[PDB]
This record gives C-alpha cells, sequence and structure tokens, in this order.
C-alpha cells in the first residue's frame, strides 16, 4: 500500500540535499541525465 | 589518490553529480584509465579528513 503525490508551482535546487541531509546509497536515472537536472522544466511531476 | 566514504565511492566516474563531483572532484567526460578502490576501516580513523 504505496503512497503517491503531487508537487507544483515550486523552484527545486538539489544543492538543498546537501546540507544536513544524509547521503543516498542509490541514486539512479534512466530517462535523464543527473547533470542536466538544474537546467530544466518539467511539464509534471508524481513522488512514490 | 585520496579517502572519501564508501557512499561518495560511486561518485569517481564520469558524469556524476554530488559535493565529490562538482565542489571536490571531477573528470573529464573522455577519461581513460582505471579505478581503484578498497576499505580502510582499520587504518583510517579520528577526525582529521
Ligand atoms: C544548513 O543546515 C543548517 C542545519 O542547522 C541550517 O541551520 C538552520 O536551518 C534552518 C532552516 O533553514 C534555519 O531557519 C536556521 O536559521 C538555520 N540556523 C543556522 C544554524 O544557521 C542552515 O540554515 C542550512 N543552510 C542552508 C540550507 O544552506
Amino acid at each position: 500500500a504505496w503512497g503517491r503525490m503531487r508537487i507544483s508551482d515550486c523552484v527545486a535546487d538539489y544543492s538543498v540535499l546537501y546540507n544536513s541531509t544524509s547521503s543516498f546509497s542509490t541514486f539512479k536515472c534512466y530517462g535523464v541525465s543527473p547533470t542536466k537536472l538544474n537546467d530544466l522544466c518539467f511539464s509534471s511531476v508524481y513522488a512514490d | 589518490y585520496f579517502v572519501v566514504k564508501g557512499d561518495d565511492v560511486r561518485q569517481i566516474a564520469p558524469a556524476q553529480t554530488g559535493v565529490i563531483a562538482d565542489y571536490n572532484y571531477k573528470l573529464p567526460d573522455d577519461f581513460t584509465g582505471c579505478v581503484l578502490a578498497w576499505n580502510t576501516k582499520s587504518i583510517d580513523k579520528g577526525q582529521g579528513f
């Protein structure tokens, strides 16, 4: 029984995750490259 | 040669993001060579890294 949520009307920089947040053992992207997530805009985003 | 933490070992590779790939050490996209990594828990201690 997993959740889902929708994120909208917001600005997202991943550098904020660097300060005080725990590291990430797995970080894998398929349709995009991680080096180009700071220069894009997405029509819709969903989080599971 | 350097010393990192385990979760950061995956970051020593072309086309990666993170603190150990943007502000600390980076590798060109056309990188020829090899990468070796091994655990060194017993010999490395303290808070001097
Ligand atoms: C970096 O992390 C520290 C963790 O303490 C943040 O410190 C507090 O963060 C809250 C929320 O951003 C602020 O309201 C406080 O004013 C901060 N206090 C301190 C110690 O400055 C700090 O803000 C973070 N900085 C960032 C996100 O760059």
